[PDB]
């Protein structure tokens, strides 16, 4: 009941990032998505693993399939990029993505 | 809206933090809290949740701080003590409001508790 | 330093026949099940398939091991997913309103785990009581078969205009998903302190030292000797050996069986052997009866 | 007869009376079948005495003496040494007691 | 069930003396070769013992004779046989004999 991330991902502005959440064993439909801001407080990007809490762009999307969870933006811009996270919950211990630091080349 | 978090505690191991998550811009008791910890340069990593209906608090046994988690219902105000202080347990202590419901969401949360636990003093 | 050298295992307490037991009572009628005289067993439920929520509402869960409890019962039951609210002091539900229903006042466990891996099927018998007419005592139960009765005209063990059996079952689709997935979910009756300990907190032996002055405890038996390995023979059954003062002198320590010994620490007097003041200022110290070591 | 205790339980209850138990068995067509073999037991009843008990060397209960049985016992008792020395020892005081 | 067989007799109960007999150890305490004096319940030697019946026969041919009796615990209880060939399992210690009461 552990869930696994890509510790980074390196895209280039307007392309399209697909970062995973992948859980050990059985996974739940709900999961959420965090944009963690180097030194601040992670922010809810994603909810139910299919919707997005009011205000956050609309290129953040999730997903999952199988085991896997996906942290889905398509056309990034050098403003969005940071350090993700993917959540796990109904399993007692709430294990928390690893993180995932985005990267956006093209400065 | 408003979860604000008493600040960083410097502790020698083995001694205990307390720490406070004081709730406004919203209703206490239609929320649990959740109490998450991101170890410096590491992952996001929940201690556990709280209700302020009662001492719903449960925990993770990754680490062991003989962690209890009280809620001041009057100052809407959930406590972390964090005892039996370990040198790892050094991170920033965020809070997080949780659903009262059986499902779980942190929207929003406290700003963070930075706590060092060393025999190093300030 | 201390010896404090409690029985080897003094018992663990059982909630692994009710948290692993196969066919669990379901939800609507929940095992009610006495673990006593035996040693708080948290250390079974580390290595686990992970219980879906832990919630013990009482005390500290490392209380757990540091804390005996009196009558306890670990409540064996499957209850649909989303009922794990439904099981708490002060709920409004299902499951509290009617089939499965706790105190204000319970001291103790609710803890879910997905039995989908198990319990599913197509399994029928899984039921729950959707109506009933008002709240369960603390702990009781409701069994009723009886039909549930909405208008004043008799439905006398038929069905008819609005005539209800009411306890319904819950269909397992083994397609079920987190929300349809049944959660096994058990409660440990306790009330804490005040009645004798059948929960005892796994009571801390300190490692066994020899051969050296130490200040004992074993299995309540408290005194501070020199323990040494003896060849005085006990009788099975028997706990201390002792002398003609009634003074405790042997005793057998209880996680391996072995006759100590024990012994008075150095005592003695001081004596001052001098020449007059007159002479010198110096003087020989005899230590009366002792080994020269603690010196 | 020296008898270890076997278990000590916690029992809580006051029992003021009993009785035995007994196996008995079926038997088929001979000149319902029951009553297998012979019993018979032997029942007395404890009381408060004071004996002096002699643990043998290796331990073991080997002998032992009831005070109150007769006044020749109460002096091993008072005496607190099982060989009683040729002389005259002095047992507990008598009293006579109001009518 | 509850099948009940009673018969009849009871017989003036056949007494005996216990010579030296009920002695057990009123503690752990290892003890060596030493007087040791308390005062606590036994059965005091030189007492009546009753030597009871139960299917007991005394020949004309069978006639054996069910006669054990619900006992008084009063103080305290000593017990002794030697059957052989086992009859005796057990005992029913209580107060009531019944429910309202726990049951040994
Ligand atoms: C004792 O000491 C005194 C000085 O305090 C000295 O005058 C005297 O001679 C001494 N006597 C002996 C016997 O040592
Ligand atoms: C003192 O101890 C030594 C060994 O530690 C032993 O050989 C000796 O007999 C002891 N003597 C006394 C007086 O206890």
């Amino acid at each position: 009941i552990v869930l696994t991330q890509s510790p980074f991902q390196s895209v280039s502005p307007k392309e399209k990032v697909t970062i995973t959440c992948r859980a050990s064993q059985s996974i739940s439909s709900n999961l959420h998505w965090y944009q963690q801001k180097p030194d601040q407080s992670p922010k809810l990007l994603i909810k139910y693993a299919s919707q997005s809490i009011s205000g956050i762009p609309s290129r953040f999307s999730g997903s999952g399939s199988g085991t896997d969870f996906t942290l889905t933006i398509n056309s990034l811009e050098a403003e969005d990029f940071g350090i993700y996270f993917c959540q796990q919950t109904n399993f007692w211990p709430y294990i928390f993505g690893q993180g995932t630091k985005l990267e956006i080349l093209k400065r | 809206v408003q979860l604000v978090q008493s600040g960083a505690e410097v502790k020698k191991p083995g001694a205990t933090v307390k720490i406070s998550c004081k709730v406004s811009g919203y209703s206490f008791s239609n929320y649990y809290i959740h109490w998450v910890k991101q170890a410096p340069g590491k992952s996001l990593e929940w201690i556990g949740y709280i209700d302020p209906f009662n001492g719903g608090t449960s925990d993770n046994l990754k680490f062991k701080g003989a962690a209890t988690l009280t809620a001041d219902t009057s100052t809407d105000t959930a406590y972390m003590e964090l005892s039996s202080l370990r040198s790892e347990d050094t991170a920033v202590y965020y809070c997080a409001r949780s659903e009262y419901d059986p499902y779980y969401v942190m929207d929003y949360w406290g700003q963070g508790t930075t706590v060092t636990v060393s025999s190093a003093s300030t | 330093e201390s010896i404090v050298r409690f029985p080897n295992i003094t018992n663990l307490c059982p909630f692994g026949e009710v948290f692993n037991a196969t066919r669990f009572a379901s939800v609507y009628a929940w095992n009610r099940k006495r673990i006593s005289n035996c040693v708080a067993d948290y250390s079974v439920l580390y290595n686990s398939a992970s219980f879906s929520t832990f919630k013990c509402y009482g005390v500290s869960p490392t209380k757990l091991n540091d804390l005996c409890f009196t009558n306890v019962y670990a409540d064996s039951f499957v209850i649909r997913g989303d009922e794990v609210r439904q099981i708490a002091p002060g709920q409004t539900g299902k499951i509290a309103d009617y089939n499965y229903k706790l105190p204000d006042d319970f001291t103790g466990c609710v803890i879910a785990w997905n039995s989908n891996n198990l319990d599913s099927k197509g399994n029928y018998n899984y039921l729950y009581r959707l109506f009933r007419k008002s709240n369960l005592k603390p702990f009781e139960r409701d069994i009723s078969t009886e039909i549930y009765q909405a208008g004043s005209t008799p439905c006398n063990g038929v069905e008819g205009f609005n005539c209800y059996f009411p306890l319904q079952s819950y269909g397992f689709q083994p397609t079920n998903g987190v929300g349809y997935q049944p959660y096994r979910v058990v409660v440990l009756s306790f009330e804490l302190l005040h009645a004798p300990a059948t929960v005892c907190g796994p009571k801390k032996s300190t490692n066994l030292v020899k051969n050296k002055c130490v200040n004992f405890n074993f299995n309540g038996l408290t005194g501070t000797g020199v323990l040494t390995e003896s060849n005085k023979k006990f009788l099975p059954f028997q706990q201390f050996g002792r002398d003609i003062a009634d003074t405790t002198d042997a005793v057998r320590d209880p996680q391996t069986l072995e006759i100590l010994d024990i012994t008075p620490c150095s005592f003695g007097g001081v004596s001052v052997i001098t020449p007059g003041t007159n002479t010198s200022n110096q003087v020989a110290v005899l230590y009366q009866d002792v080994n020269c070591t603690e010196v | 007869s020296a008898l270890e205790p076997l278990v000590d339980l916690p029992i809580g209850i006051n029992i003021t009376r009993f009785q035995t138990l007994l196996a008995l068995h079926r038997s088929y067509l001979t000149p319902s079948g029951w009553t297998a073999g012979a019993a018979a037991y032997y029942v007395g009843y404890l009381q408060p005495r004071t004996f002096l008990l002699k643990y043998n060397e290796n331990g073991t209960i080997t002998d032992a003496v009831d005070c109150a049985l007769d006044p020749l016992s109460e002096t091993k008792c008072t005496l607190k040494s099982f060989t009683v020395e040729k002389g005259i020892y002095q047992t507990s005081n008598f009293r006579v007691q109001p009518t | 069930q509850c099948v009940n067989l009673t018969t009849r007799t009871q017989l003036p109960p056949a007494y005996t003396n216990s010579f030296t007999r009920g002695v057990y150890y009123p503690d752990k305490v290892f003890r060596s070769s030493v007087l040791h004096s308390t005062q606590d319940l036994f059965l005091p030697f030189f007492s009546n013992v009753t030597w009871f019946h139960a299917i007991h026969v005394s020949g004309t041919n069978g006639t054996k004779r069910f006669d054990n009796p619900v006992l008084p615990f009063n103080d305290g209880v000593y017990f002794a046989s030697t059957e052989k060939s086992n009859i005796i399992r057990g005992w029913i210690f209580g107060t009531t004999l019944d429910s309202k009461t726990q049951s040994l």
